[PDB]
């Protein structure tokens, strides 16, 4: 059993720097297989994928927001920590941090293959006001 | 460009925790309780390298070696008694009465008991008389029983065994070093800067003992006081002294020794009779040897409590285990009424020349024979001391004190055995076990050649 | 290639007596020097050890120091019992030898 | 004052010296490695623990490709971020105590490139000796 | 799909993959090896049987000469009747699992001949170094 | 007489032969090494006992360069004291076993002198690395 | 604890060879630190240092008398044997084998230098006459 | 009486276990080995020219 739950302020001021923790426990981020997404919906339409952090210590994000947004892992804490900067009205949205299941295969060198991403969050919302 | 290289072998240490064993020199079919015949020769000169500018530090309340061989001498003890006889059916009715011989007057201190042995055939049963002492004995609603009938099943100690205290070092072994100390004035806990390794310890003799330590190793420089809290009274206090004062005890008599059957294929011994007069056991101490080094650590015990007038006492009282000075002499269980020996407080300010005291006087003491121990301050066993004919006598060395501290004013000193374990950390205080780490890696600028 | 120090350093008693050794650079420079007290139909015992330290078992009075070229064993509250032939020696590296000194006389 | 050839100096000796003068001791410490009743399982114990802390070095040493080489360079570059100090300054001012302890933390890291870049020189070695 | 490089494999990884594939994963198996009470018995022969087991194969490859060596070619010449298949289809469509059922019964020529290899590389080697 | 290739021979053969001819029988000798009731605790005490014998010879050779090699050189000279009989009566005059005997007694000063020797081949080749 | 004992004839002819032998006990010539010393003082003058070896093997000997002597250890008898030939009537002094005590340190390589000579023998006196 | 009764207690042999003289070899580990003798008129002490290992 893997059980994912995160944090964060709902009333996030423009232009500052926001902090989000995905705490998970029953599974450690070192060993094979081991990967966390984080997802993003505003209201009332699709998903959008923020970013992503393997066990391989190997980030990847999103070519629309590569500047903003910087991922990291704790290893003591058992965390995940995700920054972005320079936040916009549009940025009022849930946030969700998942597991991840894949495959591996051999072709022309070792390969990771997600075949979906099993294990979700509850999620936390996020409001750009005043 | 600098490039990463490795090297073997580098002098790096971590410390770590790991098992010991035993290292004795040959002696000599001879029994030995610690079996030191199977223990390791030592060296005739063992290798030890005295390191400098290094400063490494030292906490001896948290040494795993105390621990260790804590769990060694239990096992030791167990392991010897296993083959010996169990005096199950001793628990009979015991007819006792004073004994009758032709100081005296005061012979409340052994009783002359008689009870049905059973002899080598199971059926019958003879009568068979024994002396016992009045502190293994208890009344009923006029008879007596052991005390330990009650309690568990009471085995006794063979004779063909000693258990005198031959000194045995403890070494470690390969990949594993042992850190040596050598400071004249270093406490239990801090930094030492004059760390010597040793491939392990030198001579180490396991002594039992409540409230003095003897026979023992002596400081150097001066008297050297140790304890994790000195502000907290809860906690004992160890005292190394730089000067020795000699202690002599015996036990006058020459008592037949019996061997009385009590079954088929069991037999046990004990006390026959009395040839002469009814004389107690005492220790005696010299009285400058003893005034003056409670003097000297009474001075010490100044800086650390300044300005407060130090008194010794008795103990409070309650279980005879602790409360005496109990030990070991031939074999005989002592425990002696160390009431007389703190009778005495320090003053700060004064004089204290020691010319005023006559010389040629010694502190008698009172001390008694108890031969069904219950040890390690736990009731799970028994080592029933058998007894030796004619008197004995043993001479040691007085080596250091276990003193407790108990609103303003007078501070009170009193001597207590709190802890069985304290008695080795006066001896283990200046060593320390650690792995070693020979791998190295630092940059440097040659680069490996490949061929092409 | 030998210390010199100044034989028949007779004085009171009752107050700190200073005495000296010298030598050169090789010998007290470059290594250690250490002091000996000898009365005559024995061997002698050590006394300074380092050059700034003593064994256990030497009063608090005898003391000594090092400085260039020449060293020093200063001694303090002389008693009637503190007279006997004092030495310096060091080792020197010309001879690869531990030369000893001349040897005084203390004379209260 | 006499020299001493630093083949007769004592177990963990130079320890408090500086790393450079160390480097040229390395030998008396592998000497060392490898020196039914109660003491005897204590004593079989032992033996057994003498041997499994030794042979632990000896396979980090074979995969590395210093299988019996005291000193042995590679391939793999130093890190200014594991240690920014100058060479100067490390080999002549701090023994190998506090060196150890400096980059306690970084050792977990370098260890795997040791095992990346040597397993490396072996395929590509062996591509070349292919050409015959 | 985003690539692995081979060292974050776990252990007896690519297991089931051709033998050129898993000739990239050796690494990762050589760290695995050599990882009073009742359970103490059963524990310190545990630990006795795992260091009998890897010096088994360190005292055989320091014989044939790759002491170190992850990867080593070697003299002898591969023999037709212990194998017939072509090189395009051993590296590239079976795996290390099958290869070794099917030549177990030649490991024992195989062996012996490796120590007669090697052995006859030191002595005429030894005759060349005579000769300054 | 038929020929035997000497890979055929016994454990501790041409012990009685020359020491030339028993140079070409080192092979089998290596092969042989490291080949709760009563009886288990005297066969666990037997199976740490030949670990032991063995890492003891290796230890020693590591030291010296010869991690691998059956037969190797060195470049410390030989000493006339420790032995003043020609080449020729020693390779095939006397056996192996008279050999040890007669220098069994400078066996400690030769095992010494290897340890510095190869110890110095080390750094100063690390000094000529440093050149580039 | 070290106990130093010599032992050798009084009566001493000139011109031919004596031995002078000194036992020890207590600490073993082989290790770190070990070493003895011999000590000349003729009667009512001055000490006079001969000879000194250590545990390395390296023996030191006075440049005024390099030839006319040679010193040995023995490790089986635990003994260390003094040989001296061609005496000479001045040679009429108190022989004096003593232990050494030391310190290493590194300088360009690593050197011992003694801080003095801690324990010392009893003496034995040595004459010149017929 | 028994004539064990008054030296120690005497125990049984169970007859579950049967001790019949099984022969049993006594081998030593690897790098030891054991060397035998084959001359005939072999005595307890001596040199021995045909020696076997
Ligand atoms: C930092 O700390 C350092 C260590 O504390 C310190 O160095 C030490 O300095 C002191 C002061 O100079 C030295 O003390 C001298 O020691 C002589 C004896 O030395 C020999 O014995 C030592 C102890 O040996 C036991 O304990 C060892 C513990 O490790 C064991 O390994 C031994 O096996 C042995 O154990 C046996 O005995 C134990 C009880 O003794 C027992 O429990 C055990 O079970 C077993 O039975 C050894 O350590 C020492 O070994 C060193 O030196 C030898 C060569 O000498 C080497 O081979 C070794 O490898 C090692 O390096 C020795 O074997 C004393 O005899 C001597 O006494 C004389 O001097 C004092 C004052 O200095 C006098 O009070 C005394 O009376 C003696 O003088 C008298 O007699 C002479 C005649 O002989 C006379 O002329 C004179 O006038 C006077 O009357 C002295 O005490 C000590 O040796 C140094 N080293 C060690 C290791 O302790 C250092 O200074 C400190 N400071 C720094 C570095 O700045
Ligand atoms: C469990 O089992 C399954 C199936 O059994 C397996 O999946 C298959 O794996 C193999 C090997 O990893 C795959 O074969 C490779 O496929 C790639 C890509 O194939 C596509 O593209 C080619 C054209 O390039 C098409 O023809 C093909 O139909 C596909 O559309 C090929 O490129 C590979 O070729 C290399 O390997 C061959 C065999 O080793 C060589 O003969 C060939 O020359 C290539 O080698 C060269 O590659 C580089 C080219 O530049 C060069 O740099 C190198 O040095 C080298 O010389 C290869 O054929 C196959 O497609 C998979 N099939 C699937 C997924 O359905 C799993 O991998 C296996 N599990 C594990 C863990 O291994
Ligand atoms: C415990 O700690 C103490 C002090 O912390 C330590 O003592 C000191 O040790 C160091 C190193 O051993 C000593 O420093 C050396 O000193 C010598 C001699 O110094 C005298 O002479 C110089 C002029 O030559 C004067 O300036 C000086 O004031 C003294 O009078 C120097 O020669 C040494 O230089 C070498 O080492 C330097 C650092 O490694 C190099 O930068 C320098 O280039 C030299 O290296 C070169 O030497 C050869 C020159 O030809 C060359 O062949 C070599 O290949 C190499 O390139 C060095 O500065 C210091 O003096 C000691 N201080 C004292 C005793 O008070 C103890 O040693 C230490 N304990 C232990 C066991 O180590
Ligand atoms: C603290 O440390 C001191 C210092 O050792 C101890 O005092 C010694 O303690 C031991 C052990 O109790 C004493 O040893 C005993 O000596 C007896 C007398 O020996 C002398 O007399 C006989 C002839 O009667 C001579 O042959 C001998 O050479 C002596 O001159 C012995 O009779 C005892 O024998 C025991 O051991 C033998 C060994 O085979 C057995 O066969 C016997 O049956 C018997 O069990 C014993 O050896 C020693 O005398 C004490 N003094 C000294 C100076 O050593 C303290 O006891 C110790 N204290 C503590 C609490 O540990
Ligand atoms: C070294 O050896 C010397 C002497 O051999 C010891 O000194 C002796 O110490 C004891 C204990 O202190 C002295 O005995 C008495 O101590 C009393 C302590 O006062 C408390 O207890 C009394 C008890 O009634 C209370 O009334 C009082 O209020 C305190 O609570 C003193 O009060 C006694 O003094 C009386 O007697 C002396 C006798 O000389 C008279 O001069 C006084 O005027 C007063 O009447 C008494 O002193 C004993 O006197 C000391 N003897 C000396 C100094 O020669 C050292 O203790 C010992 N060293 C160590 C470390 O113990
Ligand atoms: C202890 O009591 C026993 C009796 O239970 C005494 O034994 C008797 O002693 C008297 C006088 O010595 C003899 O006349 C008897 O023959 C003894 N009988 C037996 C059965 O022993 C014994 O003497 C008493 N011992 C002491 C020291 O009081
Ligand atoms: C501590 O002990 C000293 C003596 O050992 C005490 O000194 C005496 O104190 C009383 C008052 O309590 C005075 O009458 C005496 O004159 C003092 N003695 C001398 C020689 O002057 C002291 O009082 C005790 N208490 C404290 C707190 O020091
Ligand atoms: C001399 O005796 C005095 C007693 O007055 C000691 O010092 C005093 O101790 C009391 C303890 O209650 C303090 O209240 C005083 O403040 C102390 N006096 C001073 C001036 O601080 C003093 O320690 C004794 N001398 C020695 C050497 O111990
Ligand atoms: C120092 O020691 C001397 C040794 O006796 C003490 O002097 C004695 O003092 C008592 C009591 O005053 C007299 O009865 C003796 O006659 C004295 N004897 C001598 C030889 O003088 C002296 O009291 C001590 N000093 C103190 C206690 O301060
Ligand atoms: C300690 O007290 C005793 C008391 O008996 C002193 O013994 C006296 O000693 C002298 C000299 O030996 C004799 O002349 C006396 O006759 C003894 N007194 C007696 C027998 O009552 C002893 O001297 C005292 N201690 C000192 C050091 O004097
Ligand atoms: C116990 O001893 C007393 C001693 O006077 C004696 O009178 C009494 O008879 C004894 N008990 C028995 C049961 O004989
Ligand atoms: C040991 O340390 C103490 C202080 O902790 C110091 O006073 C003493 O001089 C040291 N011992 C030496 C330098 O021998
Ligand atoms: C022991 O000594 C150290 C250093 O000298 C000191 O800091 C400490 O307070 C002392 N006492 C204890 C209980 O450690
Ligand atoms: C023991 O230490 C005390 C501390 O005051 C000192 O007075 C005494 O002289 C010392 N004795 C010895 C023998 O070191
Ligand atoms: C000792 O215990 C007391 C109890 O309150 C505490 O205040 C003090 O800090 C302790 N000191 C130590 C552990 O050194
Ligand atoms: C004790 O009695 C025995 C036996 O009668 C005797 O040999 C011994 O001398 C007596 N004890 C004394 C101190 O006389
Ligand atoms: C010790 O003896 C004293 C008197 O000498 C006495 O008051 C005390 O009660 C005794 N304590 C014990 C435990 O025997
Ligand atoms: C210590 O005890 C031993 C043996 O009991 C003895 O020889 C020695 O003299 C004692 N020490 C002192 C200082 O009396
Ligand atoms: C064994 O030795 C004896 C003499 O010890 C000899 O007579 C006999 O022939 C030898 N056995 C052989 C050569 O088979």
């Amino acid at each position: 059993q893997v059980t994912l739950k995160e944090s964060g302020p709902a009333l996030v001021k423009p232009t500052q720097t926001l902090t989000l923790t995905c705490t998970f426990s029953g599974f450690s981020m070192s060993n094979f297989g081991s990967g966390i997404y984080w997802i993003r919906q505003p209201p009332g339409k699709a998903l959008e994928w923020l970013a992503g952090i393997y066990w391989t210590d190997s980030k990847y994000y999103n070519l629309s927001l590569k500047t903003r947004l910087t991922i990291s892992k704790d290893t003591s804490k058992s965390q995940v920590i995700l920054i972005m900067t320079n936040m916009d009205p549009v940025d009022t949205a849930t946030y969700y941090c998942a597991d991840i299941r894949g495959r591996y295969y051999y072709s022309n060198g070792f390969l990771f293959d997600v075949v979906g991403v099993e294990s979700w969050g509850q999620g936390v919302v996020v409001t750009v006001s005043s | 460009n600098l490039w990463v290289t490795v090297y073997y072998g580098v002098p790096v240490w971590k410390e770590a925790k790991t098992t010991l064993f035993c290292a004795s020199d040959a002696k000599a079919e001879v029994h030995n309780v610690w079996a030191t015949h199977a223990c390791v020769p030592t060296d005739p000169n063992p290798q030890e390298m005295v390191l400098e500018n290094v400063t490494e530090n030292f906490n001896m309340w948290k040494n795993d070696m105390v621990d260790q061989m804590h769990e060694d001498v239990i096992s030791l003890w167990d392991q010897s008694l296993k083959p010996c006889v169990k005096l199950t059916p001793l628990c009979v009715t015991l007819n006792c009465t004073n004994t009758t011989v032709s100081s005296n007057a005061n012979f409340e201190e052994m009783k002359n008991c008689s009870f049905n042995a059973t002899t080598e055939i199971k059926d019958k049963k003879k009568n068979e008389y024994a002396l016992f002492y009045k502190l293994d004995i208890v009344p009923l609603n006029g008879k007596y029983r052991l005390i330990n009938c009650n309690t568990s099943a009471c085995t006794q100690i063979c004779p063909k065994v000693t258990f005198e205290p031959i000194p045995i070092h403890y070494c470690a072994p390969a990949g594993y070093a042992i850190l040596k100390c050598n400071n004249k004035t270093f406490n239990g806990t801090g930094p030492c800067n004059n760390v010597s390794t040793v491939q392990c310890t030198h001579g180490i003799k396991p002594v039992v003992s409540t409230q003095l330590l003897l026979n023992g190793s002596l400081a150097e420089k001066e008297i050297i006081i140790r304890s994790e809290n000195l502000t907290n009274n809860a906690k004992t206090i160890i005292v190394h002294l730089n000067e020795s004062v000699g202690i002599v005890c015996t036990r006058p008599s020459n008592m037949t020794r019996k061997s009385i059957r009590i079954g088929p294929g069991q037999t046990f011994y004990a006390l026959g009779d009395i040839i002469g007069d009814i004389r107690q056991p005492h220790c005696n101490i010299s009285k400058q040897n003893w005034n003056r080094t409670l003097q000297q650590v009474g001075r010490k015990l100044a800086e650390h409590f300044p300005n407060r007038n130090i008194t010794f006492n008795h103990s409070s009282g309650g279980d005879l285990e602790i409360t005496t000075h109990s030990f070991n002499c031939r074999g005989e269980f002592f425990y002696c009424n160390t009431s007389g020996l703190f009778n005495g407080t320090y003053h700060p300010n004064g004089t204290y020349n020691e010319t005023a005291v006559n010389s040629s006087d010694t502190i008698t003491l009172q001390c008694r024979i108890k031969q069904i121990i219950n040890m390690w301050q736990e009731v799970g066993r028994c080592m029933y001391a058998p007894p030796i004919a004619g008197n004995i006598t043993c001479n040691s060395n007085i080596t250091g004190l276990l003193l407790t501290r108990d609103q303003t004013g007078e501070e009170i000193f009193r001597p207590g055995g709190g802890d069985m374990r304290d008695n080795w950390r006066s001896e283990l205080y200046k060593y320390k076990v650690v792995e070693i780490k020979p791998l190295g890696i630092a940059p440097t600028k040659c680069k490996r050649r490949v061929v092409e | 290639s030998v210390l010199t120090q100044p034989p028949s350093a007779s004085e009171a008693a009752r107050k700190t007596v200073t005495i000296s050794c010298s030598g050169s650079r090789s010998n007290i420079g470059s290594n250690s020097v250490s002091w000996y007290k000898q009365v005559p139909g024995t061997a002698p015992k050590l006394l300074i050890k380092y050059n700034d330290q003593r064994p256990s078992g030497v009063s608090d009075r005898f003391s000594g120091s090092k400085s260039g070229t020449s060293a020093s064993l200063a001694i303090s509250g002389l008693q009637t019992e503190d007279e006997a032939d004092y030495y310096c020696a060091t080792w020197d590296d010309s001879l690869n030898g531990y030369i000893f000194g001349v040897g005084t006389r203390l004379i209260v | 004052a006499v020299g001493i050839g630093a083949v007769f100096l004592g177990f963990l000796g130079a320890a408090g010296s500086t790393m450079g003068a160390a480097s040229n001791t390395l030998t008396v410490q592998a000497r060392q490695l490898l020196s039914l009743g109660v003491w005897g399982f204590k004593q079989l114990q032992a033996r057994v623990l003498a041997i499994e802390r030794y042979l632990e070095v000896q396979q980090l040493l074979g995969i590395w490709g210093c299988s019996g080489k005291l000193i042995c360079c590679t391939n793999v570059p130093w890190n200014s971020t594991w240690s920014n100090r100058t060479q100067e300054d490390i080999w002549n001012n701090m023994t190998w105590m506090e060196w150890e302890r400096e980059i306690g933390n970084y050792t977990h890291t370098i260890y795997s490139l040791l095992e990346e870049s040597q397993f490396q020189q072996e395929i590509n070695e062996k591509d070349l000796l292919a050409l015959d």
